[PDB]
């Protein structure tokens, strides 16, 4: 199936407390493989998956230099953005960046991303054509015009459609068994009565990978949102994920409700019922 | 400025079974800003030997972190996660419901 | 592998 490589960068100003915190992580699909944390000891890019450890010193030296240049760039950005919005030195502010590429089942380029957020809101993003920019506000327009003048999109595009895809392919093959796997959800159901005339049905999905899944409750064959509670998909800690979907049902009609599970590890979507 | 309160989930890595080692997890997601303190509590006392994941974020830019510790669930010992964040008027304590 | 060039906002 499809695969992705994604890098996530977070830079946080620390008013009256020195240099910004900078954390960078790399993912292939839902598997992290590298990290840099400004508050860690090595001050280097560090391996986080067995399959990346084999890369030689040339690799690590390079990623280390690049991740520092990324750090340095956002250190300046925090100041630039504070000026753009005429903000005081009193407050802490956050710059976030994400970029990377998707490939299809044929491991050929599908899509590229390159997006910035300031204080948790969209600031600027490369559009899907990888040739133009979406700026969130008037301040962001200044960045847009500067990036148009420097022909940034053209250079990003070459990386996203070419180099980024090259890395993803190389990572996927070195990853081999773990990376390319899909683990179907191990399901089960719970049932604790709440009130005299009501009861809770919780549909469980465990040990699945990748993280992408869909749990849905149906009543007499039709969906239900709004009495259904969905917790956010969560890491189990062993490379698998977990999720659940609950619904409160009239005490006595438990058999009229069905949980529907959709995951790419499942040949066909599952329909479950309490019994 | 964007402010999101953390969604907190406390749970084990594998289905819990008294007497057998496992991992106790506290997963905090959907929060902003990134500053947050998280502790795992055994019988109301903080556990020192806890690890945590590298800060990362979702599509909506909200952050997530996994705090985790190795442990052996015994019928007595109770477990909880305490979370403090600027969106919280007071720290939140989420107990480990071994039976959810 | 990371991009080799960043651009200031």
């Amino acid at each position: 199936g499809s695969h992705s490589m994604r890098y996530f960068f977070t830079s946080v100003s620390r008013p009256g407390r020195g240099e910004p915190r900078f954390i960078a992580v790399g993912y292939v699909d839902d598997t992290q493989f590298v990290r840099f944390d400004s508050d860690a000891a090595s001050q280097r890019m560090e391996p986080r998956a067995p399959w990346i450890e084999q890369e030689g010193p040339e690799y690590w030296d390079g990623e280390t230099r690049k991740v520092k240049a990324h750090s340095q760039t956002h250190r300046v950005d925090l100041g630039t953005l504070r000026g753009y919005y005429n903000q005081s030195e009193a407050g802490s502010h956050t710059v976030q960046r994400m970029y990377g590429c998707d490939v299809g089942s044929d491991w050929r380029f599908l899509r590229g991303y390159h997006q910035y957020a300031y204080d948790g809101k969209d600031y600027i993003a490369l559009k899907e054509d990888l040739r133009s920019w979406t700026a969130a506000d008037m301040a962001a327009q200044t960045t847009k015009h500067k990036w148009e003048a420097a022909h940034v999109a053209e250079q990003l595009r070459a990386y996203l459609e070419g180099t980024c895809v090259e890395w993803l392919r190389r990572y996927l093959e070195n990853g081999k068994e773990t990376l390319q796997r899909t683990d179907a959800p191990k399901t089960h159901m719970t049932h604790h009565a709440v009130s005299d005339h009501e009861a809770t049905l919780r549909c469980w999905a465990l040990s699945f990978y990748p993280a992408e899944i869909t749990l849905t409750w149906q009543r007499d064959g039709e969906d239900q949102t709004q009495d259904t509670e969905l917790v956010e998909t969560r890491p189990a800690g062993d490379g698998t994920f977990q999720k659940w979907a609950a619904v409160v049902v009239p005490s006595g009609q438990e058999q009229r409700y069905t949980c529907h599970v959709q995951h790419e590890g499942l040949p066909k979507p599952l329909t479950l019922r309490w019994e | 400025m964007i402010q999101r309160t953390p969604k907190i989930q406390v749970y084990s890595r594998h289905p819990a079974e008294n007497g057998k080692s496992n991992f106790l997890n506290c997963y905090v997601s959907g929060f902003h800003p990134s500053d947050i303190e998280v502790d795992l509590l055994k019988n109301g006392e903080r556990i020192e030997k806890v690890e945590h994941s590298d800060l990362s974020f979702s599509k909506d830019w909200s952050f997530y972190l996994l705090y985790y510790t190795e442990f052996t669930p015994t019928e007595k010992d109770e477990y909880a996660c305490r979370v403090n964040h600027v969106t919280l008027s007071q720290p939140k304590i989420v107990k480990w419901d071994r039976d959810m | 592998g990371l991009m080799w060039l960043s651009y200031f906002v």
